RNA sequence: AAUAG
């Protein structure tokens, strides 16, 4: 049964912590991250923009897309 | 895509367009 | 600082440990300065040089390790490094290193 | 001690140093506003990087905008040495820099050419929108501040009253690229929100357009033929012609269709002389109706809508760039001045207060024989003075709105007033029916901080001036009104930061993911009159069924 | 007219006479200091108040105790203008006379055995200056006035917005000075709860039982008693009349209604009523009833009676019973519900459940319960209900006694309660939080007065501490006092306070403005984020005390307010307005002012109210307001009026000419913006202005005003002699008044602050003449800005926005040219390597850069300096550096060698231009004094003998003596050759003062006085300017366009009065021009100054010929013309000013194109406006960095044009960088811009090889953050 | 804190 969240609850239960802690609640982010062992996958504009890396739209959408074929190969 | 009058491209953050589009204005927010 | 709230004096506090950008690129030009003054000498005088000054090595060496090279001479080593800085002062190869001053 | 290292306050009291405030840990290290996420993760400060207070420059086009020289030589100093080296005006870096520092010509030759096509990228805060930074190619100029065109000035939400504009140098070549492609101002002239035209020009240049459009009984060489727009404005430059004449001019209109056709019609048209000389700017596929008319600010957003949606985008970034020159050359010469006799009070405003204050003491009257109650008496006195305000505000609109004139025949005709207010407020330049209200005739009845509404109203207007009570009364609401302002523009900030977060990871990834599912969509209801059509919901939309005739 | 004001007699356009001058200005400052500081013999206010609160302080033991006696003040170390130069608090020693009192131990207590009085020094308090100003670390502050809560009680209510249904909660609230807070509070199931300090509610019964309050006396105090008799075997109600008005009724004779008015059955009068039983039934007993015979209580206080209680009752024996009266409408049984939720039984069980809500973990005993309680509100140490919380406590609860008490008490607790009570039952209502009645100004002398007895407090511990030793013999009361506490707290307040500000000192406006600020923010006030919005309205109660348009725009709005013109603080800190009095139907001009809790009662008329020749009103229906509401009224039933028709507005609005026709919103922003304005070369008056100019002009202090009369002896640009007049002097004195003048001093924003003569010698002076005119001051009157023939017309997309376009002329003529002094110091300090010298011997650097340094390496006083030129020489001692191997072979090479010592010397910043116009030095004590500071020791004490000398030649030229001027030099000389008090490590300081002319350019900001602001766009050339049919070009081009909208129409008014008194100054010129007969111009002048129907009488006849050639020549540059706020001028009084100037009565001219001489096709509105210079200069805006300094953590760039660092670009920029897509503009940003240390520097030196390519790499920023989520103990890394 | 947008 699909669930309808509001847009804070919505941001707060993506699946990267890194976008999730830099949104707001840190604590409990991190708490939660760190006790269950998470892997965060950089797929979205903040993670890339806090690493550092080119974001996954324009004009590095297809860079990104590249490394999502040399990952599959 | 409205900007631009096309379809849209790949690659194109349509989130972050549909966030902005959104909060911009929103300083103007108040049988016969 | 001051009568703000906001503000932190952590936030005003500089690298002084830094290297400025120009230092950097000046370093840089140095560097092939000297190697293109370098290659307009006698192979033998641009080792001695070289050795004697750690350029492009490791650690620098006294006059006794350059003897050791070919002819344990500290009186002969002395001699042609001599020559060579007599040769590097002339004015004819030196207007390039001398805009590093 | 362990739990105040990791994390200050969370046990207890909360361990304070000897400036008597709480010691400051790990968490709020890593969290909050103040926290490493926001403040150096998610924003930083950077380099090549300025900052000045902006102008206005009406002589730029669209994708320029004026830099200062100093501001360009600090900005692109590296750049500079590189080409000191490169010419070999200087022989080492500390060379070029001392050749720099002393500001020779050679110096601002070498920046001339660094910047010749470099473009810079120009920001305003709050960037509430993407259009909030845009790229511009620089043109030197002496001063301090930036110059900024004027057709951006919406985009940025911009005005020339102290505002300043931050500046940022695109280093790499793939930086250079995409502020050309994507960021450059003539890219950005559609309103990603609605897709309407975002560079429509206002104020002066609507009024421009205005005064040079409008249509005047009986001015200098009515009925005069004309050979086309040429030889209108050689009429009004050798004074042969009024701009407002009502003349007979050949026009040559190509007409592009929508399959591509090019229709060239040559045909004699009853116009003025303004609409001609303006005509002689507009480009060839466009129909002369769009010109042979007033025009207000909707006139000249559709005049653009049009050359974008039939002609393309460079004939579109050139005509608004001679609507805005057009507009501002005519207004200047219009000679449009605001004076205290431009505010025209009519005599029936004086009589329409009398009466409802007489009205009203017999309402007074009736309230202390009991015939009706308090809250009656309240409401039917607030209902006779907004009749009055609307009957005053008729007849002052009324007034200002036209005058007669002395025809060719001689008899009297009714014209469209020239009055400045009524000009700016009718062109849409600035002013509303209701700020000429308040100018000429009452301000009405006023709300209480609370939201009450007081039954006496201000029967003045601020051609008069008002007395202290009423002064007062204005007060009141004018400080809820700023309030107001100040706290939506936090609450607001809030809401698009939750927008923003929680659709940043939707990116169109595909073209087509193959599914036959859909919307339904009809025109929007809600009585008995649609409130928007089915036309502009279903523009820039994908069919999903196939829409088979009924 | 005084001679100042007979110079230049402005027009007065006013039609209402004034029966009440406009007070100092400053009083609200001047008045509290004198509170505090002056010597109180009844000791309520200040020092003395403090002592007495805290004073005696006795020992624990009981063994000696110290006395207050009395306090002084003595003598400054420096003055005013030595503390500035110094940068040291201008401040007096406090010496306080204490007597240390040592009891006898043997002797009865009580006995004193010896007294020891010495005097002690007791901290340094700062001085206020004359002008309301103090002199903290050598920087003029303004401490700004606080509206806060008054102390007491208020009673408030939740409006039904908690609670799911309605159900409005009511509250009380007792709020101290000093000491917890108590709330009674009502639930949604109608209990009374109590709560300490804003902790867990408890039931309020409480707080009664741990007062001795049994359950049946708290049943008494709050219930009223229906009683019950058995009489002749029958029952007895005891029947209250006023009760009456479902059962049958007694009283056979007047039968009333049988389960189915009153007061006709009433009027008869019978005692005697009869009920059922079931009548009973409902009932809650009000008194506990015992049985001698059973020993055991049959029914309880506060329990319901049922049928076998009354069974048991009736073998008891017992006759009468009374139970509580307890409706649903008028009456409630709150306090019984209260009291069955209650499980506390005596005042021990109370006692500790109030200790376990107070000290929850700590075992509760029976003395630390009742030592808590006493000090929570009845003690006077912790608990301080003040004057003015006393006076509105006893006014909220109907007391008239306990006047003087400052602790709560029985009768306060249960009236208040009883109050609550009431309010919840219907009879009374809640209070408004914002009623200027329920707030209270505090000033700067309450606030010191409050920080100093904190220090005291502070004292008195360590007092008591040290007393309760016990050895004392070789004790003496200074050897118990210590007075660096003290000091800390009044240093705290009085450089560190939210409420110390550092001036405002653009201008005379802005100072006066600053003086009467109040602030709701503070200690003990509100916050920013937290403040709502009713507290920002404009109340009702704000008429005439708070200005409603001068409030800042931004977060600030509606929390700071400007006082208005008459506006005034009573002694309780309440402000009150004037008000005249209207008697026997007339308005006499007696004054009596009224705060807001008397105004509410009386019908207050306006100041716009007609009036007969009798002094009575002309409408027999006038417009006032009651109760806060306007309206229209008897006249018979007025019984105040206004005193001035600017009452309601502050001073910065009230010089603002037209406001009448101005909306709020741009009034508010001309009253901000007039403010900012600064002062240029030459100050102009304002042609059309208000009348209060000469008021902020005075009462500023910024000119030199007369204190005596009499004929100024000598004229000088620094110095005005005045030979005083005979009838003047103190019995043997000089005779003379020395005025020394500011000349190019330096203000706290950079500006400059000179003071011009306007006097003659010869010239007679009365007192309050005005001798120099201080910055923006000319002859007296206030001028911000300057005088521009405006035209109103669009120019070309130059005027677009609300951009200016400005004449050539306007730069040539230096008429908004300002000076700006700018202060730089270099500071030579000690170092580990050696100590940093002075010097001209600079590395690296020629003798070009030296000629304008003197031989102890100091610049020259007037030496034209320019950007990166070495003002102050110094060198600075450097370590062992390493040097590359290429470095070595260059040395080898070329053998220079020179690097002892590194140049750090003082430069002129980078686009600054100006003159050096003043040099200090300042040498530590015990460090050679190097040649420069030497002269600048003997040219100032040369200049010390050479103005003793002439002030001595002068007042014994007076007067028609050795040693007291031999003494006063010496001072003068002890303090001229001192050594300087320096911070630790620093052993020199030179301090460069810099003059930089500052000429207008585009992006300056200009304005008027109606919020009509904007930017500089073009500076056309004169030729191209529009121009008149007689060649006159205009200085200024605005746009019409920002008119009409923004509804500020007295800009349009105030251009064409500016026209009309141009035109009229220039027929002035004229017929002076001409020569004409002066009978000409004494007619031509009183036909100027007798148009219209105005309250001025200007009789041209009773002023001499050279007084009327003096008028004339002040008005050649125009006529100045007043026009008062709500009195001012008519358009009828404007036409006919222009008719006379012979000028279009429209204000509109026709105007040609200077470009191509074709006339525009309208007519355009030309006139004078009065605009200004604001403090936002592009000189000191534009900022551009390419590389520069890194932050030491972050490794990002610093922020700020200080630091010479980078914008900022921030979460909404990167999110429109997103939007665009350009995702490498957005690398570039985050990686080689800011923190990638490796990248940036590779970056570099690809850009000067001319490659521009970039390899980012991680931010350091990350790197941080991955530590310290590590340092969390949370293992966080990066996978392959 | 204050100020500008
Ligand atoms: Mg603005």
């Amino acid at each position: 049964e699909r669930e309808l969240l509001g847009i804070t609850k919505a941001s707060l239960a993506t699946e990267s912590f890194i976008s999730a802690a830099s949104f707001q609640e840190t604590t409990r982010v991190l708490t939660e991250a760190a006790v269950s062992g998470k892997r965060d996958d950089l797929r979205g504009l903040k993670e890339n923009v806090i690493v550092g890396r080119l974001i996954p739209a324009g004009t590095g959408f297809a860079y990104h897309q590249d490394r999502q074929a040399k990952r599959a190969q | 895509d409205l900007a631009r009058g096309h379809l849209v491209n790949q690659g194109e953050a349509v989130g972050v367009i549909a966030a902005q589009s959104i909060g911009e204005p929103g300083t103007q927010l108040t049988i016969q | 600082i001051g009568d703000d709230e906001d503000s932190h004096l952590g936030d005003f506090i500089e690298d002084t440990t830094l290297e400025l950008p120009l230092d950097s690129a000046t370093a840089t030009s140095l560097k092939a300065a000297t190697r293109d003054v370098l290659a307009g000498l006698t192979p033998r005088e641009a080792k001695v040089l070289r050795m004697r000054f750690g350029i492009d090595m490791n650690t620098d060496h006294t006059l006794e390790e350059v003897g050791k090279q070919f002819d344990v001479t500290r009186e002969r080593i002395r001699q042609i490094e001599a020559k060579a800085l007599r040769k590097l002062r002339h004015p004819s190869r030196s207007e390039v290193l001398r805009s590093f001053l | 001690s362990v739990d105040a290292l990791l994390d200050n306050g969370r046990r207890g009291r909360a361990i304070t140093g000897s400036n008597k405030r709480p010691l400051k840990s790990l968490a709020d290290m890593i969290k909050g506003k103040q926290g490493r996420f926001r403040q150096n993760l998610l924003g930083k400060r950077v380099d090549y990087s300025g900052r000045s207070v902006i102008t206005v420059g009406p002589y730029l086009r669209l994708h320029q905008c004026g830099l200062p020289k100093k501001m360009a030589l600090e900005l692109f100093k590296p750049f500079i040495y590189s080409k000191l080296e490169t010419r070999g005006l200087a022989t080492t870096i500390k060379a070029a820099k001392k050749m720099v520092e002393r500001e020779e010509a050679v110096v601002w030759d070498i920046l001339d050419e660094v910047i010749r096509e470099h473009p810079v990228l120009l920001n305003r805060a709050p960037t509430l929108h993407r259009l909030g930074i845009q790229a511009f190619e620089p043109v030197l100029i002496e001063g301090k501040a930036i110059q900024l065109h004027p057709l951006v000035c919406a985009a940025y939400n911009a005005d020339f009253d102290g505002d300043q504009m931050a500046v940022h140098v695109p280093l790499t070549l793939e930086a250079q690229l995409e502020a050309r492609t994507l960021m450059m101002s003539t890219n950005n002239i559609l309103s990603p929100a609605s897709g309407d035209p975002i560079i429509v020009p206002s104020q002066d240049v609507v009024l421009g357009l205005y005064y040079m459009t409008r249509e005047k009984i009986n001015a200098k060489g009515e009925g005069m033929y004309l050979t086309g727009p040429a030889e209108a404005e050689k009429a009004y430059r050798t004074k042969t012609a009024e701009l407002h004449a009502r003349v007979k001019v050949r026009i040559t209109e190509t007409i592009k269709h929508e399959n591509g056709k090019l229709t060239t019609e040559t045909k004699m048209i009853d116009t003025t002389v303004g609409r001609a000389m303006l005509w002689q700017i507009v480009p060839k596929g466009l129909p002369y109706s769009l010109v042979n008319q007033k025009l207000g600010k909707k006139q000249i957003s559709n005049l653009l809508n049009e050359a974008y949606r039939k002609l393309g985008l460079k004939d579109t970034v050139i005509f608004a760039d001679q609507i805005m020159y057009t507009g501002f050359a005519y207004a200047a010469l219009s000679g449009v001045s605001v004076g205290i006799d431009d505010m025209v009070v009519p005599a029936a405003k004086y009589t329409e207060i009398a009466e409802a204050e007489e009205e009203v003491r017999e309402i007074q009257e009736q309230f202390q024989s009991g015939l009706v109650t308090a809250g009656e008496r309240y409401n039917k006195v607030i209902d006779i003075w907004a009749s009055t305000n609307d009957r005053v505000a008729k007849a002052m609109m009324e007034n200002l709105s036209s005058e007669q004139v002395i025809n060719r025949q001689g008899e009297q005709e009714k014209q469209e007033s020239f009055n400045s207010i009524y000009m700016m407020a009718d062109s849409g330049a600035r002013g509303s029916a209701a700020q000429i209200r308040q100018l000429a005739g009452m301000r009405g009845l006023m709300a209480r901080p609370d939201g009450s509404i007081i039954e006496t109203p201000i029967t003045a207007n601020f051609k008069e001036g008002l007395n202290v009570l009423q002064y007062f009364i204005s007060t009141h609401g004018a400080r809820k009104g700023l309030a107001d302002t100040a706290l939506k523009t936090a609450n607001s900030g809030y809401l698009t930061r939750r927008l923003v977060d929680v659709a940043q990871d939707v990116v169109v990834t595909e073209h087509d993911c193959g599914t036959l599912e859909g919307v339904v969509m009809t025109p929007h209801i809600e009585g008995g009159d649609v409130k928007v059509a089915l036309t502009e919901l279903a523009l820039g939309r994908v069919v999903s069924e196939d829409i088979l005739k009924p | 007219y005084s001679y100042t004001e007979k110079k230049r007699i402005r027009k007065d356009f006013g039609t209402r006479p004034q029966v009440l001058d406009i007070p100092y200005l400053l009083s609200i400052q001047l008045d509290s200091f004198e509170k505090f500081i002056e010597q109180d013999p009844e000791g309520q206010y200040g020092l003395e108040a403090a002592f007495r609160s805290v004073f005696p302080i006795q020992s624990y033991n009981g063994n000696s105790e110290l006395q207050y006696v009395s306090y002084r003040l003595g003598e400054p170390v420096f003055d005013v203008k030595e503390c500035q130069i110094r940068g040291v608090t201008y401040s007096k020693p406090l010496r306080v006379k204490l007597r240390l009192v040592i009891f006898d131990k043997d002797a009865p207590a009580g006995t004193v055995k010896d007294i020891k009085e010495q005097e002690v020094y007791m901290g340094e308090i700062p001085l206020m200056t004359e002008n309301g100003t103090f002199v903290i670390n050598g920087t003029e502050r303004v401490i700004v006035s606080q509206l806060h809560r008054s102390p007491g009680v208020f009673f408030d209510s939740d409006k039904g917005k908690t609670h799911s249904s309605g159900k409005v909660l009511y509250n009380a609230r007792i709020i101290p000075y000093r000491g917890s807070w108590l709330d009674f509070e009502f639930d949604p199931k109608d209990n009374l709860y109590v709560r300490i300090d804003r902790r867990r509610k408890l039931p309020a019964s409480i707080i009664l039982r741990v007062l001795g309050k049994t359950s049946a006396e708290i049943l008494d105090i709050f219930f009223e008693k229906v009683n019950f008799e058995v009489k002749d075997q029958t029952l007895m109600m005891e029947l209250v009349p006023e009760r009456l008005r479902t059962f049958d009724i007694e009283a056979d004779g007047k039968v009333y209604v049988e389960k189915g008015h009153i007061r006709q059955l009433e009027k008869d009068g019978v005692n005697f009523i009869e009920v059922p039983v079931e009548y009973i039934v409902g009932k809650v007993s009000a008194k506990d009833y015992v049985n001698e015979a059973t020993g055991e209580l049959i029914i309880t206080a506060n329990q319901e009676i049922s049928l076998e209680a009354l069974a048991n009752l009736s073998q008891a024996g017992y006759k009468k019973l009374e139970v509580l009266f307890t409706n649903d409408l008028d009456h409630g049984p709150f306090m019984s519900e209260t009291l069955r939720v209650d499980s506390t039984t005596d005042r021990i069980s109370a006692l500790v459940e109030i200790y376990r809500m107070m000290r929850p973990g700590e075992p509760p005993t029976k003395e630390a319960a009742e030592s808590l309680f006493e000090s929570l509100f009845f003690s006077a140490e912790r608990y301080d209900l003040s004057t003015v919380g006393r006076m509105k406590f006893n006014s909220s609860i109907g007391r008239e006694d306990a006047e003087e008490q400052g602790t709560l008490d029985e009768v306060d607790i249960i009236e208040v309660m009883k109050k609550l009570i009431s309010i919840r039952n219907g009879k009374g209502e809640v209070d408004d939080i914002d009623h200027l009645g329920n707030r209270r100004i505090r000033s700067v002398g309450e606030m010191a007065e409050n920080q100093f007895r904190v220090g005291l407090v502070r004292v008195e511990r360590a007092v008591k501490e040290r007393l309760s030793l016990g050895d004392l013999d070789n004790v003496m009361p200074q050897d118990l006092i210590n007075a660096k506490p003290i000091s800390a707290a009044v240093k705290e307040f009085f450089g560190s306070s939210q409420l110390s500000q550092f001036m405002d000192q653009n201008n005379p406006l802005s100072e006066v403005t600053h003086k009467r600020r109040i602030s709701a923010l503070g200690p003990g006030g509100l916050t920013r984020e937290r403040a709502g919005f009713e507290v920002r309205d404009v109340h009702v109660t704000h008429y005439g005390r708070l200005c409603p348009i001068e409030t800042p725009e931004g977060p600030n709005i509606g929390l700071i307010n400007s006082l208005s013109a008459f506006a005034r603080c009573n002694e309780y800190g309440f402000l009150e307005t004037p008000y005249r009095r209207v008697v026997n139907g007339v308005v006499t001009d007696e004054v009596d002012y009224l705060s807001a809790i008397e105004e509410g009662q009386f019908v207050i008329a306006q100041a716009n109210a007609k009036l007969t020749e009798e002094g009575g009103f002309a409408d027999e229906l006038v417009t006032a307001r009651q109760k806060g509401e306007s309206g229209l009224h008897p006249r018979e039933h007025v019984d105040y009026m206004d005193v001035a028709t600017n009452q309601v507005v502050s001073i910065a609005a009230s010089l603002i000419p037209f406001l009448e026709h101005d909306d709020a919103n741009r009034a508010l922003m001309g009253a901000n913006m007039q403010r900012q304005a600064v002062p240029t070369l030459r100050s102009e008056k304002p042609l059309v202005g208000t009348g209060i100019e000469r008021n902020v002009a005075v009462d500023s202090g910024v000119t030199a005003v007369a204190k005596r009369g009499g004929v100024i002896q000598s004229v000088d640009a620094s110095r005005i002699v005045v030979k005083v007049n005979e009838e003047e002097l103190i019995p043997g004195e000089a005779g003379i008044d020395i005025y020394n003048l500011t000349k190019y001093t330096r203000s706290n924003q950079n500006t400059c602050i000179n003071q011009r003569p306007c006097v003659m010698p010869g010239e007679p002076v009365a007192r309050g003449d005005v001798l120099a005119d201080g910055p923006s001051t000319d002859l007296g009157e206030l001028a911000l800005g300057q005088n521009m023939r405006i035209a109103f017309m669009p120019w070309n997309g130059y005027n677009f926005e609300d951009s200016i376009l400005v004449s050539e002329r306007v730069v040539q003529d230096d008429r908004f040219t300002t000076i700006h002094i700018q202060e730089l110091s270099c500071v030579a300090r000690d170092t580990k390597l050696g100590a940093e010298e002075i010097t001209a011997d600079i590395p690296n650097v020629g003798e070009a850069a030296l000629s304008k340094l003197d031989e102890s390496g100091i610049v020259y006083i007037g030496a034209e300096v320019k950007g990166g030129d070495i003002l102050v020489g110094k060198v600075t001692p450097k370590g062992e550096t390493q040097l590359t191997p290429e470095e070595k072979l260059l040395r080898a090479i070329f053998g220079e060698k020179a690097s002892d010592v590194k140049d750090t010397s003082l430069r002129v910043p980078n686009s600054v231009a100006g003159t050096v116009i003043d040099v200090q030095v300042f040498t530590r004590d015990g460090v050679e004094k190097d040649k420069r500071a030497l002269e600048i020791e003997q040219m100032q004490l040369k200049e010390a003998k050479k103005d003793l000398t002439e002030e001595f030649q002068i007042l014994e030229g007076g007067l028609l003596l050795k040693a007291d001027f031999d003494k006063k030099f010496e001072a003068k000389r002890r303090k001229i050759t001192q050594g300087d008090d320096l911070a630790p490590g620093v052993l020199k300081i030179v301090k460069v003062y810099l003059a930089v002319k500052r000429r207008i350019q585009p992006g300056d900001k200009m304005a008027g006085r109606h919020g009509n602001k904007g930017v500089i766009s073009k500076i056309n050339p004169v030729e191209d300017m529009p121009y008149d049919e007689n060649g006159q070009p205009v200085d200024i081009v605005l746009n019409p366009l920002g008119v009409p909208s923004r509804m500020n129409i007295g800009q349009i008014l105030e251009v064409h009065l500016g026209l009309a008194a141009k035109g009229i100054g220039d027929k002035i010129n004229q017929m002076i021009k001409e020569q004409q007969e002066l009978a000409k111009l004494r007619e031509f002048l009183q036909k100027v100054y007798d148009l219209g129907d105005t309250r001025q009488r200007v009789d041209i006849s009773e002023l001499s010929d050279e007084d009327v050639r003096t008028l004339a020549h002040n008005l050649r540059a125009g006529l100045p013309v007043a026009t008062p706020v709500f009195d001012g001028a008519p358009e009828s009084s404007i036409k006919a000013m222009l008719e006379l100037a012979d000028l279009p009565a429209s204000g509109q001219l026709t105007l040609f194109d200077g470009r191509t001489g074709d006339a525009f096709e309208r007519p355009v509105t030309v006139g004078y406006m009065y605009m200004l210079k604001l403090n936002h200069l592009v000189d000191d805006k534009m900022h551009a960095r390419s590389t520069g300094s890194y932050s030491l953590v972050t490794q990002q760039p610093l922020g700020g044009k200080a630091q010479f660092g980078g914008q900022r670009f921030g979460e909404m920029e990167v999110w429109a960088l997103e939007a665009y897509g350009a995702a490498y503009t957005l690398q570039e940003m985050l990686t080689v811009k800011s923190d990638d240390v490796n990248g940036r520097t590779k970056m570099y030196k690809n850009i000067v090889d001319g490659n521009h390519a970039m390899e980012p790499g991680m931010p350091e920023s990350f790197n941080v953050l991955l530590k310290e989520i590590r340092s969390l103990g949370i293992n966080i890394e990066l996978e392959d």
